[PDB]
RNA sequence: CUUUAAUGUUUGAUGUUCUAACGUUGACCCGUAAUCCGGGUUGCGGACAGUGUCUGGUGGGUAGUUUGACUGGGGCGGUC
RNA sequence: AAUUCCUUGUCGGGUAAGUUCCGACCUGCACGAAUGGCGUAAUGAUGGCCAGGCUGUCUCCACCCGAGACUCAGUGAAAU
RNA sequence: GCUCGCCGGAAGACCAAGGGUUCCUGUCCAACGUUAAUCGGGGCAGGGUGAGUCGACCCCUAAGGCGAGGCCGAAAGGCGUAGUCGAUGGGAAACAGGUUAAUAUUCCUGUACUUGGUGUUACUGCGAAGGGGGGACGGAGAAGGCUAUGUUGGCCGGGCGACGGUUGUCCCGGUUUAAGCGUGUAGGCUGGUUUUCCAGGCAAAUCCGGAAAAUCAAGGCUGAGGCGUGAUGACGAGGCACUACGGUGCUGAAGCAACAAAUGCCCUGCUUCCAGGAAAAGCCUCUAAGCAUCAGGUAACAUCAAAUCGUACCCCAAACCGACACAGGUGGUCAGGUAGAGAAUACCAAGGCGCUUGAGAGAACUCGGGUGAAGGAACUAGGCAAAAUGGUGCCGUAACUUCGGGAGAAGGCACGCUGAUAUGUAGGUGAGGUCCCUCGCGGAUGGAGCUGAAAUCAGUCGAAGAUACCAGCUGGCUGCAACUGUUUAUUAAAAACACAGCACUGUGCAAACACGAAAGUGGACGUAUACGGUGUGACGCCUGCCCGGUGCCGGGAGGUUAAU
RNA sequence: AGGACCGAACCGACUAAUGUCGAAAAAUUAGCGGAUGACUUGUGGCUGGGGGUGAAAGGCCAAUCAAACCGGGAGAUAGCU
């Protein structure tokens, strides 16, 4: 659900709260817990690699099972959590053979839910089955790039790819960005969308929201010297120059992408 | 005030004690030259 | 010799297929109480990608430099 | 106009007197629409002006309370 | 020794870090103390630091360091696995009184507790770098039960007192007692007992988890405080006898009740919020390998050991960092009485100090203040500085607005003391007696006793009763910026920077990007509702025209074009 | 519940005055802004010089920063004093 919170204040002005009642308010499974140590930008040279990165709110991982490697064992949807980690929520199953795991939940997941992984899996939402069995022309989410790797596409939360061609061996999907990738059969896939579709609809009202989030402040060029960045310089905010990267790479519309290794998978390319 | 001195026993230590200065050659290259300069104090310690 | 033609030959540019080089930050087993690494099987790409020498283009990101002289406040204007 | 050389642009308010300020016009040297234009409640140890109380800021300074200044005893520098 | 003054949320007492004998005594003013000095944190000599229960040490570990093999790199060396370090964290145990000139939670007196070895006795399956539970956790907020603590009353010993009265509802001081042990309550959490089965817990499992049942509906865990013992013990006001006259020995009465009450315990509790809130070891349990007449473990008893290191002193300062015996800086703990909402402010208890130059005079002038005739900003770049309001309760509160705000708007009236309401009310707490009890730390009545606001009337003293400290000046127009916030430590705190939002662009995940000769890393153990770069900066209208020049994208017709 | 309000500790230095061979190589008095968060602080580490960090001032990097300090080239050169 979606509220907005009354302007009782500036701050709580422009705060638009996204609430999921059903999520559970209470310690998570701590067998799946793991510990996560921020790194603020750093490498193991212990400079700064990524900027405006650094601080945040304390959070602990869970091992969240992507290859769902549980063929042809039905499992219950205990409850749904919510995972710092991921932009989505998670939700916590419960195997027949007595064993606890954390999937991605998809949109038509609630409580009390029955799932089922394996080759002999329906088209109910949750089931993971591969591109040669998942019919042509349907939306699925978390799909591997090869077999067994896990599951790389459609993990954000409210995210699908469609199945649109199936070239033998190969599978042809339109992802969110409307990139046609052409992958192996063999790897696997889950039916139906991510939940929490609503992700969008937050604003995080203040600067403190982002702060804590994990999110530290942007300086533009402009403002920057022209020893630090290449933009800057001049008195009463003169650019004269096209946009660059601080490290002199033109950006605003060049592309980065030089690889020749996997183009032989690419069909299509943004537009 | 706080001066830039601000003394701890430990961190003096860690930092200039004669197992740090051991830990890297560069260490030993200035042991070496103190030991040749003949200084009565090689490096910081109780 | 100018002009052509089947056969066998030197072969190059391009296209399709295969694996035995190569990649695997895919899966399984071992060294191993081990997300490192190496080895054995398999799957996926595959003579592509990537690396080494030469070479065309871009390249103030970086590095070394220059920006003459006469010139009565300065530069401009003018002369060598 | 945080932009205007001419300029204290012209007109009305505020004071008797207003190169500042507010409102109206545009003769825009040299505003202008994401290096943003126009309004914007609340916010500001932010710029400017005005009005009420207040008072030694001032007309115009006067006295008093404590430490220096001054005298005595002991110690005793500096720039040049 | 007696007066006067200061701190007393400190200018008191403990420590942590940091110093290294500055701590006490005897002895001296050669040098130091911004003067003298018999004095000192100064010179010489002597003494002083006692730990199974304090901490270090030691088991484990976060961030992070080192790193056997391994990858890479001209060499050096860089990364990193297994492993090992790394307290700023988790693990076992003591309190009261007394003593030296200097040590005490270490020494002495009393009562306890914890961990292992050895031996005896009765049973039994033991057994892990392996599995499971626990350890094990955030922000904010309200109540309840308590306690440290403080006030009053009764009791005890003394006094009745130099300027009026004080045998009386009067004054002075005490009314303290720990850890441990047994009861286990207030409170909090959770449904238990038994049987059968399961490809799950990288092999197994009687252990955890899951699936079926029969039975009861209670059981189990945690849990402050109070109560008895600890304790017919220590301590205890005061008195008595000697004093190297500083001081030492003997004795020693009562040691209870009510109220208020914490930031401290129940509370790692309970309720909500998204920003989703460390890891491992100790600890309980299950088994693999191997042995089960052994070994090993359990329960009771006796004994041994618990080593080594610091223990003085300062620790908001004269001893630490500032070159100084420097108006500066320094983390945590206890932190009381009256007024006060308050850890503010005013005076004090405990406790500590008068800050290491003074004695005179009371010129101009300087520094910090007090007062002031009339005008009240006329001074000045500028209401700069100064002056002024300032608290509680009640009425009331404009334009605009995002409907929250503006607003404590602005602007008006009462605050002292005493008696009555009420021989202290409402309220809070709550004795004894009476009745029940699923019988004890149990439930009703009841108000004894204690505490106790706010309001009305009347009277009364003062020029002024928020009477001292404390304690917004107010409103309008207006540019900037949405706002909170941050910046040039040490002349610029702002319109500058940043901000939530918006738009373009790049990245398909061995992703883009950046650190690196390379490995490998952050991005991300994330992934197109995800991440990087760019420009603007909430919210409403929106964001018009231009592709010529320079970038970026796509194209290949045709000319040029290196290496070869 | 509030990157809420008034206001102690705590943080910082917005105004005035004194102090410039000062008590102090940026200090003291009264006002001053935050004081539940984008807060602050104790302890232990990581980011090392054309490099680090930087809510961005050419700011900070041990009282020194438009390129720190230490030793060497080095008795650099100086048509200059």
């Amino acid at each position: 659900a979606v509220v907005k919170c009354k302007p009782t204040s500036p701050g709580r002005r422009h705060v638009v709260k996204v609430v999921n009642p059903e999520l559970h308010k209470g310690k998570p499974f701590a067998p799946l817990l793991e510990k996560n140590s921020k790194s603020g930008g750093r490498n193991n040279n212990g400079r700064i690699t990524t900027r405006h990165i650094g601080g945040g709110h304390k959070q602990a991982y869970r091992i969240v099972d992507f290859k769902r490697n549980k063929d042809g064992i039905p499992a219950v949807v205990e409850r749904l959590e919510y995972d710092p980690n991921r932009s989505a929520n998670i939700a916590l199953v419960l195997y027949k053979d007595g064993e606890r795991r954390y999937i991605l939940a998809p949109k038509g997941l609630k409580a009390g839910d029955q799932i089922q992984s394996g080759v002999d899996a329906a088209i109910k939402p949750g089931n993971t089955l591969p591109m040669r069995n998942i019919p042509v022309g349907s939306t699925v989410h978390n799909v591997e790039m090869k077999p067994g790797k896990g599951g790389q596409l459609a993990r954000s939360a409210g995210t699908y790819v469609q199945i649109v061609a199936r070239d033998g061996a190969y599978v042809t999907l339109r992802l969110r960005s409307g990139e046609m990738r052409k992958v192996e059969a063999d790897c696997r896939a889950t039916l139906g969308e991510v939940g929490n579709a609503e992700h969008m609809l937050r604003v995080l009202g203040k600067a403190g929201a982002a702060r804590w989030r994990g999110v530290r402040p942007t300086v533009r060029g402009t403002a920057m010297n022209p020893v630090d960045h290449p933009h800057g310089g001049g008195e009463g905010r003169n650019f004269g120059k096209h946009p660059v990267t601080p490290w002199g790479v033109q950006t605003k519309g060049k592309k980065t992408r030089s690889n020749k290794r996997t183009d032989k998978f690419i069909v299509r390319r943004r537009s | 005030m706080k001066r830039t001195f601000q003394p701890s026993v430990l961190k003096r230590n860690r930092s200039h004690g004669f197992r740090a200065r051991m830990a890297t050659k560069n260490g030993r290259q200035v042991l070496a030259r103190r030991r040749a300069k003949g200084r009565a104090r090689l490096t910081v310690s109780k």
